[PDB]
């Protein structure tokens, strides 16, 4: 039946590290941004980020899970170049996130992909495999993270890729991470098992690793082993167990034959205060999730009368989206301002490498300039002059066609 | 090496009142370790440079009238526990031989501020494991008042130093007893505050949920004193508790008229010795003479002490030492090719025998299938052992008992058989198990080895452990004994 | 029981080098221990709950404001061996 599931770690967009008071954003040079905590020098201790709760219950609501009232750290023990406390502060018994569930539409039909859970840890640092030798970078390491593990109720590689699109597009919403494949603030890992229809549904697993990105290797990842554990079920293979993925070749080199199970020795962290999350926290935070795209798309659909096309491309982050809502409601009209959104404005944030919010234009200048459109004083060819100095410096359209020689 | 023998109290009285000078003090305490310390090796790294370099700074602050601070000029040795920056702290491993500290510790920090002269470090057992400081990958502290025997552990040199008048006041740490058993065995005062009293920030760990900073001094009122100036909550341990209150000395001279006083039946069992036995009983007259109200209950729990302490401290201990690779700082392989190799190479190589016996048991301890049998289960027992203190304090005030079975042992006696050497934390791991503050005073001598007495107090309540410990004082100490050693 | 192999699983799981020699030496003393914890059958915890934690204190956290980290040199100081501003390890 192809069962899968997704495992998921997002990075958190925090000032400071998870359990350090250290930057969360690094420059080019090596162990700049480390203190005394991050290199687990000799009687250090942890701080727990505040802001990275609130995000990661925000985050874990978003996704419609039960959060969790006591909740604690643990040592997830394991000796590594980039994890220099030998231990990985995260959460075992109690995450703060539990059972939530994300929709996705499939072959027409809506499908429920449950979420086991989404706990917090820390982030390690970097090794570059060089030469003869490894050289570790700690200025990653502590970084806040936060695990998402889907449940197994996704059944093929054209489901775990809408899954992973909604989820990117509803944490990009929560403002806790920028959650791009990219540039590593987003990372998945998949586990998947084939077998019968109808079976205690064992099809043993298949942790598979390297996968980098969405439209990318992932999405090709299960169309190969499915291939294979279908041609390898006329013989029940020794089920194999975890296989990288090689990217050009593309497919699953079954690379390690286990130990048998790397033991974490996981146990409560003495040096973090439980965590007691009553209900007003919950609520603050819980009013904190904007609303979010389904809810958006369907408004724009149903109530501003908008093509489904629109309302799925102006709703892709919610930047934009809040840049649409406030536009059209400074009086612009909601087809125009779609088409400069979709068309003009997402052009010059290509050709520019810069986000809609850094720019110049506001929804008031840009609903000023849609005015003197659909009121003629200004064509769509004098438009398309006025906007690229209007997103950049602006501030008046029908002062530009003016302080410069393009009028009426 | 003349006010060498002066408690911190009389010390600082001497200074302000300008009877002698920061630098005069601080020759004393170097004369006095280069003529005793090649004997009693207590301490490890000397910072006598710096040490003269801030005595000259409070010459001239003591000239302008501008003495601050609760111990301005008081000399200070350190556990090698206790980082103190720029200062080599070793916890006397070879895995940290050589290591210099690019931060501070917040009880230095403390005190520093507060004016105290860091003097140096002081002796200790390996990583802190261990009750005779043998295990010392450097020296073997001795006993001052018998060469023979071993001064305690883990910080042996702690109580040694301060036995032998080296220095007035010192910090050790106790995650099992091992600022209370040196004390004992030392016949100095000694108290491990509450968990939660005093940060941990600084303090390399042993195990975390027990682990805890405390002071070693000649008298009573002097431990409180030093008490006051480490104690508080700190932004960089999130569990320092935020009590306001440290102030130890403000019940220092009240009587005792009344107080409840418990008497724990196993407190006296056949593993602690006759003598112990017979001088702890004295004690419990001298305090009833006292006016306090000295009754027996049970601590039921209590024979499972020493079992579960070892398996949740080496369990903790298995994760708090694994940072300690070599790679970024501390003792680093030669001979290593594999990484693996540098791992276990560097680790062999830089931990001494009994560091690796508790990180085998606190390893297996915590690994699959055997989790909940051992660590889970022991974690269960520690909680009956806080119940019956809970109970007990519901009735009365204070827990008095012996601080250790016996009295010192000698060295070589104990060091290769760690069952016997286990044992000796019969009545002392119980306090940490359940967070507890607990001081240890001399109250006997036994063939010339000091007996310690023990008060257990009810959380963050040391005021009262330091107002019946100085009233026990009055009737009985060894003040005018270390001066004859 | 305690066999070599368990002794020898140890002493990987907490990274230690174990010789054809410490290992019988290790697993009489953690028999002789581990035998000795075994004491803690006769205690009574049956529904009782684990102490993680001996003192109650919740949510101590920390204000998300970010301290520039420590110059590169400082946190290379005490390491043994350092290469191009990084730590410097065996590649396996
Ligand atoms: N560090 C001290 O508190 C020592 C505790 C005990 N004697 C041991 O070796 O674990
Ligand atoms: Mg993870």
């Amino acid at each position: 039946e192809t069962v899968i599931g997704l495992e998921v770690h997002v990075e958190l967009k925090t000032d400071s590290k998870m359990f350090s008071p250290s930057p969360a954003h690094f420059g080019a040079e090596p162990n700049s941004n480390t203190n005394v905590i991050d290199l687990a020098y000799p009687g250090v201790l942890p701080v727990v980020n505040k802001r990275a709760v609130d995000w990661a219950m925000r985050a874990a609501m978003a996704l419609n899970m039960e959060i969790a009232t006591e909740s604690k750290f643990d040592r997830k023990n394991y000796f590594y170049p980039d994890n220099p406390k030998a231990y990985q502060i995260s959460q075992f018994d109690q995450p703060i996130g539990e059972n939530g569930y994300i929709d996705i539409e499939v072959d027409g039909e809506t499908k429920r992909i449950g979420i086991t859970r989404l706990h917090m840890e820390e982030d390690a640092g970097k090794s570059t495999h060089k030469g003869e030798y490894s050289l570790v970078d700690l200025n990653r390491q502590g970084t806040p993270l936060i695990e998402i593990v889907s449940e197994p109720d996704i059944r093929s590689p054209k489901e775990a890729y809408a899954y992973l699109e909604k989820l990117r597009s509803i944490i990009q919403y929560t403002g806790v991470s920028d959650v791009k494949m990219e540039e590593g603030s987003l990372r998945c890992d998949a586990n998947i098992s084939l077998r019968p229809y109808g079976q205690e549904k064992f099809g043993t697993k298949a942790e598979l690793k390297n996968l980098n990105s969405f439209n990318y290797v992932r999405k090709g990842l299960e169309y190969e082993e499915k291939r294979q554990e279908e041609e390898l079920l006329n013989g029940g293979e020794i089920g194999q167990e975890t296989r990288r993925f090689d990217e050009s070749t593309g497919k699953t080199i079954l690379m390690r034959v286990k130990e048998g199970s790397d033991d974490y020795r996981y146990f409560p962290e003495p040096d973090i205060v439980p965590l007691y999350i009553d209900d007003a926290w919950k609520e603050r935070v819980r009013q904190t999730i904007p609303e979010l795209p389904d809810e958006r798309k369907a408004k724009y659909v149903n109530e501003l009368g908008l093509p489904a096309y629109d309302a799925h491309v102006l709703t892709l982050t919610k930047e934009m989206s809040d840049f649409f809502e406030s536009t059209i409601e400074h009086g612009a009209d909601v087809k125009l301002t779609s088409n400069w959104l979709m068309g003009g404005v997402n052009e010059y944030l290509n050709k520019n490498q810069v986000e809609l919010l850094d720019t110049k234009l506001t929804p008031e200048n840009l609903a000023g300039m849609i005015k003197l459109i659909e009121d003629g004083t200004m064509s769509s060819k004098i438009a398309k002059k006025v906007f690229p100095e209007l997103a950049a410096k602006g501030g008046n359209a029908k002062q530009i066609m003016e302080d410069n020689g393009l009028v009426q | 090496m003349s006010i060498r023998y002066e408690s911190v109290e009389n010390l600082l009285t001497l200074i302000k009142d300008k009877k002698i000078k920061p630098s005069d003090v601080v020759k004393d305490i170097y004369d006095a370790i280069e003529e005793t310390d090649p004997t009693i090796k207590s301490f490890l790294a000397l910072d006598k440079e710096n040490a003269i370099k801030k005595a000259q700074e409070l010459d001239e602050l003591q000239a302008k009238d501008q003495m601050d601070g609760k111990l301005f000029g008081i000399p200070m040795g350190i556990k090698d526990n206790i980082i103190t920056n720029g200062l080599e702290t070793t916890c006397a491993s070879k895995m940290l031989e050589g290591f210099v500290p690019i931060y501070e510790s917040t009880v230095m920090e403390k005190l520093h501020k507060e004016n105290a002269v860091l003097i140096g470090k002081l002796n200790m057992d390996e990583f802190a494991m261990g009750g005779s400081t043998e295990t010392s990958y450097f020296k073997k502290t001795v006993n001052p008042f018998d060469h023979k025997a071993v001064p305690g552990g883990s910080s042996g040199g702690s109580a040694a130093a301060v036995a032998a008048g080296l220095v007035p006041l010192s910090l050790g740490s106790d995650t099992g007893g091992s600022i209370r058993q040196p004390a004992a065995y030392c016949g100095v005062v000694g108290m491990k505050p509450t968990y939660g009293r005093v940060s941990r920030f600084g303090l390399v760990a042993f195990a975390s949920s027990l682990d805890q900073i405390g002071p070693l001094t000649r008298n009573v009122k002097d431990n409180a004193i030093v008490l006051e100036a480490i104690s508080g909550a700190d932004v960089n341990d999130s569990t320092s508790a935020p009590v306001d209150d440290v102030d130890f000395t403000s019940e220092i001279g009240k009587d005792i008229k009344g107080l409840k006083v418990a008497l724990p039946k196993e407190y006296l069992g056949e593993g602690v010795a006759d003598d112990v036995k017979e001088a702890v009983q004295n004690a419990v007259e001298t305090l009833k003479s006292l006016g306090a109200v000295v009754e027996e209950v049970s601590l039921p729990n209590t024979k499972f002490g020493i079992p579960s302490y070892y398996v949740i401290a080496s369990s903790e201990a298995s994760s708090n030492l694994s940072r300690f690779d070599g790679i970024r700082y501390g003792y680093h392989s030669k001979e290593a090719h594999s990484l693996e190799e540098l791992y276990k190479m560097s680790r062999s190589e830089g931990f001494g025998k009994e560091v690796k016996r508790r990180i085998f048991l606190g390893t297996f301890a915590l690994s699959s299938g055997y989790y909940d049998a051992y660590y889970k289960k022991s974690q269960k027992v520690r909680t009956l052992i806080k119940n019956d203190f809970d109970k007990v304090f519901e009735n009365y005030d204070v827990v008095v008992g012996p601080t250790a079975p016996t009295t010192a042992f000698n060295l070589g006696e104990e060091i290769d058989d760690p069952l016997t050497m286990y044992a000796n934390d019969l009545l002392t791991t119980p306090v940490n198990l359940a967070g507890l503050p607990g001081i240890s005073v001399p109250c006997g001598q036994s063939n010339g080895r000091p007996i310690g007495l023990q008060f257990i107090g009810k959380p963050f309540d040391e005021k009262t452990l330091y107002r019946v410990a100085y009233q026990y004082e009055t009737q009985y100490n060894l003040h005018d004994v270390y001066e004859k050693l | 029981k305690v066999t070599r192999e368990e002794v020898e699983h140890i002493a990987n799981l907490a990274r230690l080098q174990i010789s054809p020699e410490e290992t019988e030496e290790m697993a009489n003393t953690l028999e002789s221990i581990l035998d000795f914890a075994k004491q803690n059958d006769s205690a009574d915890t049956e529904g009782v709950e684990p102490t993680y934690h001996v003192l109650d204190l919740q949510n101590v956290l920390r204000e998300d404001k970010a301290i520039k980290g420590i110059p590169q040199e400082l946190a290379l100081k005490n390491a043994k061996e350092t290469e191009d501003g990084q730590f410097k390890v065996p590649t396996i």
